[PDB]
């Protein structure tokens, strides 16, 4: 009579561009109505041009990320080249479906840049379904941020339209979205890590959010 | 579960004469029958008979298991098999599936040979669905219609009896029992074995 | 007298060396690797005329982007080929990309030494000349029963493999065109037959760099290559 | 809502693009048709991960069989393989719903496969929440020996009306055409919004009432 | 690693089984007689030094209430065969609720001996059992061999000089022989076989008197019979 | 004479002949050589080339960050051992999030040697491994077909190893407390002594690992520069 | 749900069943072929229940019976076929149940034309006539009324027509289309009926 | 022994157990197979003691499936075992693919099984050479051959058993494409009787079509043996 | 390895060397006869004489019954016979359990020859040194009689003899046997060929044993001839 599933809570935001991908996530761990620590990064770097973020059970995402890094390192050792993001996506799909009947409580986002300098973004469920996207979000705040990303990126139900978008505006939009989620959701967090990927490697910054 | 394919069996003893009888119904969903020939009596040896009452698939499966074991025993020993040995082996088989059992309440009816000439001693016994043997020495009844048969036999049993009177007694007991059960009936057969011969007869029962 | 996995005094395994003896006989085959692709061929050692010659095929495909050429005990070779294509499709399921040829030959060599408990019962007695194309580039590989696999620009297996290697050493040159490679392969193959070269007497396959796809040459392509063949 | 029917110039397959975690849609664009073989497709319904993983597994096994035997597989064999493996996971929680359609040596063939090993051969099928609406509109207006343009128009309108009375179905329509030498994508993806305001509300005045 | 050490030679003959019969022929003899109203198993034990007690070593045993056994060969083989035969009688009685038939037990032990001849990584049993018993179908007497083949006898002898003991027992035997005369013929047969002098604690006897339990005679009863 | 039919039979002198034959297979293998200083372990080896059309075989292999090996003997056995060591280090870093202790890994592979030497119907590996790593100190280990392992300042495997060993013990004192460049140079002198018939960029392998220096094979241009320095 | 009807007499046997592929509240088809399973020789197996259960069980039983006939080079007896099917169904009932009804029929030289009823719990017995499903209630008494000894095939088909008319008129699932399977004079004739 | 290698490479690089299986095949009785257009003819010899042996119990020539057929030469018990294995695999394929097993798949599976027993411990090679006849998935007649080594190939005509080289030499100089049924039966009966005593009782010939395998009656065989006996003399 | 017997391993000629020695063991055994008759099928045999104190009553050591409709005659080692008799009975009752009809004899002999072939091929265990003359009745094929061997080969025979002096017995069967014949004529011919094989002018009643199987009254039953019946048969043989 013990349920092996708890929502530690959080949110991971993802957004793409012509030759870059922006992924952002909280740095809060928690329980139902109480917080463990104010610093628990959910984003794990996988390759030089790929990262993975998640939300749900902390132990499951840690085990999944370390297992995926093990498989990637074994792949590089056996095959003498780094795996592409599509390869990692299919591998994570097979890993998730292996535990179909005791699934991981982990809603994953897989970001990176393809060999042709295209910022990809795959979004997952608990079991293994995955589809490429230009915008996605998972976790507790997913219902909050996802309409906003639909308004900004897809920009349907509009007539004037504006597709002129660049890296700084996309980053600032992600900061606005995660701040709005922090105001409007209790599990979100207090400090967030804005991972940015470009052809010239990876950069990571940090931002301070509300502590409530 | 025994309402699904309700059935009844019966067996009496007498003076160098033994009888066994059964109903010929096969049920489905309790209150609708599908056949009027499903005999619960199965011949197994020249002087041993067995009456299986309960679920029809378990009746048939237990019949083939016991036939396998029996015919193995006569073929290896090269001699006819005894009623007590068959009864003990039947009790062991029913116990061997103590959990998830065969839903069947069988009986055993036959003759006991005492060589010296030879004397044929009657033998009758009954079982639960596990093999709770109990020697009885007179009328033995088993099935959903068991209570009615117990009521009939004590009024109608006359200790040792002639084979004709035994046939009348067992026939009237079975027919009066089956008339008072809705899910049991649809004809009957009465097998009256003796050392000289066996008489098999079917009764003009309330089969409707 | 002795077990399968008994070392010799010189440190060589007896069964492995005897398996190396078995590959010395068989159908001759030749492989060439160039920038534009890879080529394989076989002498097509035809039996009596009552054979169809379609069922007797020496150039199978591990995958869409890999070919092969067999030598030695052929049933053992088909077993190795079957395991190889199964593992390559397993890679294609687990990973979207096409498997590199190096990993395929490594898995084949891993199965070949399965008889040494460290299941099968003896060495396979097969030499393979695997060729394919991947993102790293076109290449071909050599396999033998001892498990060591070495990677080539041009090689040969079978009966007349020594003379084929000598002619390839004399004639092969780097920065070659694919047509030059085809005519070179047919010249070497023709020189090492017993019978005269013809259309049904030879079979060819190739995997282009652009197509990245296995493609066995038919009778028309073989006749076209033979007609422009110097003599 | 998936769709498949058979006509003179082969088979037309149509699907939606919605994806629901319950009352909330996960993604509005997806791909519910997988090239299992060069000459065979298969729709997707029910549990997304289950159907996706099992058609990819079936495509793997088909590549094994074709590469060994050097002969293209039939749709009946792939459907039988799928129904056999799905029956092994009976009573476990799978909700795979599949319509397999393609050309083989026998001819144009079409099969329906479910999580319960429900292999059924036919010429018209549809699985999903909006299956009934598509079935109704086709069986009102499906005929053999009609043109390809009429077929794509019929499939598009059926998918539209299935989306119209089904919140679960929506997004975009993807109508594919199967013929002898493989297949072509007639409609890669087309929004249902302009489809509605062309079909049912051609004049953009007042809310449509029903 | 499991392979048959026993194998067919040219002309067959099962050389290991022949060596097992050679073991039996050199081992201390045993015999049994089937009478009109009883069956006997008897055997001589070697003239013991004073430190041995016959109340510990027993070549005569009982498998059931009515069934006895005697052997001639290796003792440990006889011990394991006796224990497993007891298990066979017990499982038959558990199933069918009766004392085991002699024929069924003989068939099972013969099958076990054949299994040990056939099974890899083992050697045949170096003895020859002699089972006697009473059941519904009269009295019986059987003889197991290392080959795993059983023979139905009315009177037989095993061990050293078994041909001469067979001839002597054939000379003095009748189908309608009484049980006491059968015991006397057993004593005379073993006396001719030993080529020495006999007494209590040098011989051992087992007998089944009619439909009664199988009985092993004490030294007092044997001393009474010797007089 | 007759005590070399199986690997489970001691001779009258008390020697396993099969294990000695596996060591003989190692000794007939291609060359290799390793050197360490104070904060660097350099590894080099002669890559086998059977024909001018054949390309050089892989000699040096990478196992984990800051760990690597070199090969001499049966190559399939080396493949098995490499897969085992790679799985062990990656599993350790999985379950514990730290680099594995190198000598524990060496004991693990030596145990794998032992269990195959010991039980019948199995053979010892015909390969010895030249393990080099930096687990907070440069280190060079060795494995043999019998379950056994020793630690070295410098080592060589098979081929004309006598010339290399003579050069190494002639110059062992200067290896400690010298820079990385001279260390690479000395390793190349040892391999050139093993040649006895010229060293080129294609036919030689070279790897470096040390403090703030993960395991990385030397590029073609740098290796050509060092080879030209050796020639001069 | 799935109606199966069967009749047997002197020198004929008839089987019948509706042609419907039900999924949820609709029909995948009106011309189902998953219920009948022709066996090599004068034999047949008619199944009713869930589609996948009858598919797996019928193919398994058919292809094992074919294996027996090919290995042994003789036609399997009808009684052996029926009891083998019952034993397989009972074994699978105890472990991995197949909710599927049965109607085994065939012709044998030694037993003649004969039929066997069998339920989803392997409740098997020989009968001259029987039925399955909820439609068994509305057609079995007709079969009692109009069956008599020395019947003919045409009279049997008239009885089946009466049963189909009753199932169309009165049974909740007004089943229109049916498929028949007649065995007589060493032939196996199939018919399709639409009342 | 249990689970150890008994077939191994000789010093010359040959698996001597496989050649011993080939001599076991060569001692076994002869068999012939022909195909043309849309049918095939199968012939095997026969040897019986007159007045004692029952010819019906012989199963040299058999049927595996609705369409596939098989003939063999070697140890009959091993043939029966592998025949039961192939029939099991035929019905296993027909339950997992819902199409009848083509001849190419069964020939490949027989070769795979014979290589498996040749390449595993605790089992000696199947001492039989089979040749399978059947229809491909595209309704094309093709007859396959199979050796104990696991070698298989498709032939228009080929023979096995005693004196197979002589029969194969005869068939090379007499085979024609798209012959009549009577012509194929005539050619097979000539070919088998090159190395077999001339009598009707020493053969069991049959003809395979898409309908079923049909064994030729004794009267037609008697006419055929009489006709070729006249032709030789 | 060093102590291996080389059982499952081909000869240079392809014979395995082990079934051959088994067959030489068969040829040294007591002779057994087989005959098919219009009324039945007969499996007469010859007892090996161990001692006069063997129980003459019953003790049928050569002929055994597998079922009410199947019975066979042993021509080799008795233990290897009896274990296979038990396997045969198990297979018969298993088929009756599975299918609820009697097993045809062809199926049964296929099963025994398959299990004998297994130890000839799989493992390193010796083969069974026994050859049977299995006979019985079925509705599919009627009275049949077969000849099994350690190789796993079986073949149908209308009449045959195996064991020692099988050549002379088979010659007598070829000379005397007829297609349609009575049970008494078959029994007399069985005595004749047993006497010819045993090198005796007149057969001894104690030295032989007979059995027959007839489908009388639609219920097959086996009879095993006693000493008095064999004495009457030998009296008729001397009269004839
Ligand atoms: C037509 O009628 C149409 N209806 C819908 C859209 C209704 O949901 C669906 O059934 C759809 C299938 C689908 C979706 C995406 C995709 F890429 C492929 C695909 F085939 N069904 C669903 O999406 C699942 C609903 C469901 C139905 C039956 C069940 F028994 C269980 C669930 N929802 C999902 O698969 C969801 C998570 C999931 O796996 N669940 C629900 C918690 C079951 C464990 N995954 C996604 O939505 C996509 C990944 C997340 C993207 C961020 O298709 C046709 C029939």
């Amino acid at each position: 009579r013990w349920y092996p599933y708890i929502d530690n809570g959080g949110t991971v935001i993802g957004l793409t561009g012509k030759d870059y991908v922006i992924l952002a996530a909280d740095t809060r761990l928690s329980l139902s109505y109480s917080i463990y620590t104010r610093f628990c990064p959910k984003i794990s770097k996988l390759t030089d041009k790929c990262i993975i973020g998640s939300s749900g059970m902390q132990s499951d995402i840690k085990t999944l990320h370390s297992l995926l890094q093990k498989k990637i390192q074994l792949f590089v050792l056996e095959h003498s080249h780094y795996p592409d993001i599509h390869v990692i996506a299919r591998l994570l799909c097979v890993i998730l479906y292996s535990r179909r009947f005791f699934p991981y409580y982990a809603f994953n986002i897989l970001a990176g840049v393809d060999e042709n300098n295209k910022g990809v973004l795959y979004n997952y469920d608990s079991v293994g379904s995955y589809c490429e996207a230009t915008h996605s979000c998972v976790g507790s705040g997913s219902q909050l941020i996802l309409p906003i990303l639909d308004n900004r990126v897809e920009q349907k139900n509009q007539l004037i339209k504006n597709t002129n978008f660049n890296l700084g505006d996309d980053i600032n939009f992600v900061k606005d979205a995660i701040t709005s989620a922090t105001e409007r959701d209790i599990y979100t967090g207090d400090k967030t890590l804005i991972y940015v990927i470009d052809k010239m490697g990876i950069n990571v910054n940090t931002l301070d959010l509300k502590q409530d | 579960i025994y309402n699904y394919n309700g059935g009844c069996v019966l067996g009496m003893s007498g003076s160098n004469c033994v009888a066994i009888a059964c109903d010929l119904r096969l049920g489905a969903n309790t209150f609708t029958t599908v056949s009027t020939k499903f005999s619960k009596i199965f011949k197994m040896n020249n002087n041993v008979y067995v009456g299986l009452s309960g679920l029809a698939t378990d009746i048939q499966t237990l019949y083939e298991i016991l036939r396998y074991r029996v015919n193995l025993y006569e073929v290896r020993q090269d001699a006819e098999m005894d009623v007590e040995c068959f009864a003990n082996m039947l009790s062991s088989i029913l116990y061997s599936n103590r959990f998830s059992p065969y839903f069947v309440n069988p009986i055993v009816v036959g003759f006991k040979l005492k060589h010296y000439k030879v004397n044929y001693e009657p033998y009758l016994t009954a079982y639960d669905l596990i093999g709770a043997k109990c020697e009885t020495r007179d009328f033995v009844v088993n099935g959903v219609t068991s209570e009615q048969l117990f009521g009939m036999c004590e009024s109608l049993y006359v200790k040792d009896q002639d084979e004709n009177g035994l046939f009348e007694t067992i026939s009237q007991c079975l027919l009066s029992a089956l008339d008072r059960d809705c899910i049991s009936g649809w004809g009957a057969e009465v097998l009256v074995l003796t050392p000289e011969k066996i008489i098999k007869k079917k009764l003009k029962a309330r089969m409707d | 007298d002795r077990g399968v996995n008994t070392f010799s005094p010189e440190g060589r395994l007896f069964q492995v060396e005897y398996a190396l003896g078995a590959i010395k006989l068989g159908s001759t085959a030749v492989g060439i690797c160039v920038n534009d692709g890879v080529i394989l061929a076989s002498e097509r050692r035809i039996s009596s005329t009552l054979i169809e010659k379609d069922s007797v095929e020496k150039l199978l495909s591990i995958d869409d982007h890999i070919g092969c050429a067999m030598s030695g005990l052929m049933a053992d070779a088909r077993t190795l080929i079957d395991y190889a294509r199964v593992e390559c499709n397993h890679y294609k399921f687990i990973y979207n990309e096409n498997i590199n040829i190096k990993s395929c030959v490594e898995l084949i060599s891993e199965l070949a030494l399965d008889f040494s408990n460290l299941i099968m019962s003896r060495p396979f007695g097969v030499a393979l000349l695997i060729g394919g194309v991947d993102k790293n580039g076109p290449c071909l590989w050599y396999t033998e029963p001892s498990g060591t696999n070495t990677r080539f620009s041009a090689a040969s297996i079978g009966s007349a493999q020594e003379g084929a290697e000598l002619l390839l050493q004399e004639n092969y040159k780097k920065d070659m065109t694919f047509e030059q490679a085809e005519i070179l392969a047919l010249t070497v193959l023709r020189q090492v037959m017993e019978d005269k070269l013809s259309t049904s007497n030879v079979e060819i396959c190739a995997i282009k760099k652009s197509d990245q796809t296995f493609y066995k040459y038919n009778t028309d392509d073989i006749s076209r290559i033979i007609d422009v063949l110097p003599s | 809502t998936t769709l498949a029917f058979k006509f003179k110039d082969g088979i037309i397959v149509a699907v939606d693009s919605r994806a629901s975690m319950g009352s909330f849609i996960s993604s509005q664009n997806v791909e519910k048709i997988i090239e299992i073989n060069k000459n065979i497709l298969g729709t997707m319904a029910g549990g997304a991960a289950d159907c996706l993983y099992w058609e990819k597994y079936l495509g793997k096994i088909i590549k094994i069989y074709e590469l060994r035997n050097n002969e293209k597989i039939s749709v009946r064999a792939a459907s039988t393989i799928l129904s056999n493996i799905l029956y092994q996971y009976k009573g476990y929680g799978l909700c795979c719903g599949i319509i397999l359609s393609g050309y083989d040596h026998t001819g144009f063939n079409m099969f329906y496969v479910d999580d319960s090993g429900k292999k059924v051969e036919g010429n018209l099928f549809s699985c999903g929440s909006g299956s009934t609406y598509a079935y109704s509109i086709l069986d009102s207006a499906y005929d053999y020996n009609l043109n390809l343009d009429q077929a794509v128009e019929l499939a598009r309108n059926a998918i539209y009306h299935a989306t119209f009375r089904d919140g679960g179905s929506g997004g975009k329509v993807r109508v594919f055409h199967i013929h002898k030498n493989g297949y072509d994508k007639i409609i890669e993806g087309e929004d249902v919004f302009d489809l509605h305001y062309h079909y049912t509300n051609p004049e953009q005045k007042d809310q449509y009432v029903m | 690693y499991s392979f048959s050490l026993t194998t067919f030679s040219p002309t067959g003959k099962l050389v290991q089984i022949e060596y097992a019969l050679n073991r039996v022929s050199s081992s201390s003899p045993a015999l049994g007689i089937r009478a009109k109203n009883g069956v006997i198993i008897a055997t001589e034990k070697k003239s013991p030094n004073e430190l041995i007690e016959e109340n510990s070593i027993f070549k005569i045993q009982q498998i059931s209430e009515h069934i006895g056994i005697v052997y001639a060969g290796m003792p440990g083989d006889f011990r394991v065969l006796l224990k497993r035969a007891r298990k066979e009688a017990i499982r038959y009685s558990l199933q069918y609720g009766s004392e085991i038939l002699v024929k069924e037990l003989v068939k099972i032990i013969a099958s076990i001996v054949q299994e040990f001849t056939q099974t890899g990584g083992v050697r045949p049993f170096g003895l020859s059992l002699l089972i006697c018993g009473v059941d519904v179908y009269g009295y019986h007497l059987y003889q197991i061999d290392p080959s795993g083949c059983y023979f139905n006898w009315m009177a037989t002898c095993v061990g050293k000089d078994y041909q001469n003991n067979m001839s002597f027992l054939e000379k003095r035997y009748n189908k309608d022989i009484e049980i006491e005369d059968a015991i006397h013929t057993a004593i005379l047969t073993l006396k001719e076989s030993y080529e020495g002098v006999l007494n209590e604690k040098n011989i051992e006897i087992g007998v089944a008197y009619d439909n009664k339990p199988f009985k092993i005679l004490t030294q007092n009863e044997i001393k009474d019979y010797l007089i | 004479n007759l005590y070399d039919t199986d690997n489970i039979i001691y001779s009258p002198e008390g020697r396993l002949y099969q294990v000695e034959y596996a060591s003989e297979a190692i000794k007939q293998g291609t060359c290799a050589v390793a050197i360490k200083s104070k904060d660097y372990v350099v590894v080099s080896g002669l890559k086998k080339c059977i024909s001018k059309l054949s390309f050089p075989q892989e000699k040096i292999f990478k196992i984990d960050d800051y760990i690597g090996i070199s090969m001499s003997g049966i190559t399939s056995d080396a493949k098995v051992l490499t897969k085992f060591m790679q799985n062990e280090c990656l599993s350790h870093k999985f379950l514990y999030n730290e680099n594995i202790n190198i000598e524990s890994l060496v004991r693990s592979v030596a145990d794998k040697y032992q269990k195959n030497t010991q039980k019948s119907s199995k053979r010892a590996f015909g390969v010895g491994l030249m393990i080099a790593a930096y687990h907070n100190e440069p280190c060079i280990f060795e494995t043999r077909p019998n379950g056994s392992y020793f630690e070295y300042d410098a080592l060589s495997f098979g081929a004309r190893s006598h010339a290399s060993k003579t050069y190494l013990e002639k110059n062992l004192h200067l290896f400690e407390e010298c820079s990385l460049e001279e260390l690479i140079l000395h390793c190349l002198k040892a391999l050139k002594c093993s040649l006895s018939s010229e060293l080129t960029i294609s036919n030689t392998a070279l790897a470096v690992v040390g403090k703030n220096h993960p395991w990385q094979e030397i590029s073609s241009l740098q290796l050509e520069e060092y080879l030209s320095k050796v020639k001069m | 749900m799935d109606t199966l009807i069967g009749l047997r007499g002197n020198n004929f046997v008839v089987l019948a069943a509706d042609t419907y592929s039900i999924n949820s509240i609709i029909k995948l088809k009106n011309d189902d072929n998953t219920k009948f399973y022709d066996i090599h020789g004068n034999k047949c197996l008619l199944l009713g229940g869930s589609i996948g259960d009858r598919l797996q069980f019928g193919e398994f039983i058919r292809k094992n019976v074919h294996l027996y006939q090919y290995q042994n080079n003789t036609d399997m007896f009808v009684k052996s076929f029926a009891f083998f099917t019952r034993k397989n169904l009972a074994y699978y009932l105890r472990r991995n149940p197949f909710e599927v009804n049965c109607l085994i029929a065939g012709y044998d030289k030694k037993d003649g034309y004969q039929l066997y009823w069998c339920d989803y719990l392997s409740n098997m017995d020989s009968v001259n006539k029987g039925a399955h499903g909820y439609g068994a209630y509305l057609v079995s008494a007709i079969l009692d009324k109009y069956y008599h000894e020395n019947l003919t095939v045409d009279e049997a088909l008239d009885i089946f027509k009466l049963c189909f008319e009753e199932l169309k008129k009165r049974f909740l699932l007004t089943q229109i289309n049916y498929e028949l399977r007649i065995m007589y004079d060493n032939k196996v004739e199939t018919q399709y009926v639409t009342v | 022994s249990y689970d150890r290698a008994i077939t191994v490479f000789s010093p010359d690089g040959h698996l001597l157990q496989v050649e011993h299986a080939l001599e076991a095949v060569k001692k076994g009785g002869c068999a012939v197979a022909i195909k043309s257009s849309n049918f095939a003819v199968l012939a095997v010899e026969k040897k019986n003691i007159p007045k004692l042996q029952n010819p019906k119990t012989t199963e040299k020539l058999i049927k595996l499936d609705e369409h596939n057929c098989l003939a063999f030469a070697g140890l009959n018990a091993d043939a029966r075992v592998l025949v039961n294995k192939t029939r099991l695999e035929c019905q296993r394929y027909y339950l997992n693919m819902d199409e009848p097993a083509p001849v190419d798949y069964i020939a490949k599976y027989v070769a795979k099984v014979q290589q498996k027993f040749t390449h595993r411990g605790g089992v000696r090679p199947f001492g039989i050479a089979t040749l399978i006849a059947g229809f491909k998935n595209n309704k094309e007649i093709c007859i396959y051959q199979t050796e104990p080594s696991g070698i298989y190939a498709a032939w228009k005509a080929q023979a096995i058993g005693k004196n197979a080289k002589i029969v194969q030499e005869f068939l090379e100089k007499n085979y024609q494409e798209n012959m009549e049924q009577k012509d194929c039966i005539f050619l097979a009966l000539k070919a088998i009787f090159e190395v077999v005593e001339l009598s009707s009782k020493n053969v069991e010939v049959a003809l395979l079509t898409e309908k079923d395998l049909t064994f030729i009656e004794e009267q037609e065989i008697n006419s055929m043996v009489e006709l070729i006996d006249q032709e030789r003399t | 390895r060093r102590y291996d017997s080389r059982t499952t391993t081909f000869s240079p000629e392809g014979r395995l060397y082990q079934v051959e020695y088994a067959l030489e063991a068969i040829n040294n055994a007591s002779i057994t006869i087989g005959l098919i008759t219009k009324d039945g099928v007969i499996l007469g045999a010859d007892k090996v004489f161990i001692s006069k104190l063997i129980d003459k009553a019953n003790n049928y050591e050569k002929i055994y019954k597998i079922d009410k409709h199947i019975f066979c005659g042993v021509a080799g080692l008795n233990a290897d016979a009896n274990i296979l008799i038990n396997q045969s009975r198990l297979y018969a009752q298993r088929y009756l359990y599975n299918y609820n009809e009697v097993q045809p004899v062809s199926q049964l002999v296929v099963q025994i020859c398959d299990i004998k072939q297994s130890y000839t091929q799989y493992g390193g265990l010796r083969p069974y040194g026994v050859s049977f003359l299995i006979g019985g009745y079925d509705t599919k094929d009627g009275y049949q009689l077969y000849h099994t061997d350690p190789s796993g080969n079986y073949s149908g025979w209308f009449a045959t003899a195996i064991g020692t002096n099988n050549l002379t017995a088979s010659s007598v069967l070829k000379q005397e046997w007829k297609n349609d014949m009575t049970l008494e004529e078959g029994l007399l011919l069985a005595l004749k060929t047993l006497a010819k094989s045993t090198d005796t002018e007149i057969p001894k009643s104690e030295k032989i044993e007979l059995a027959y199987l007839t489908n009388k009254d639609g219920e097959v039953y086996q009879k095993y001839l006693t000493e008095k019946e064999i004495e009457e048969l030998i009296k008729l043989y001397t009269q004839k």
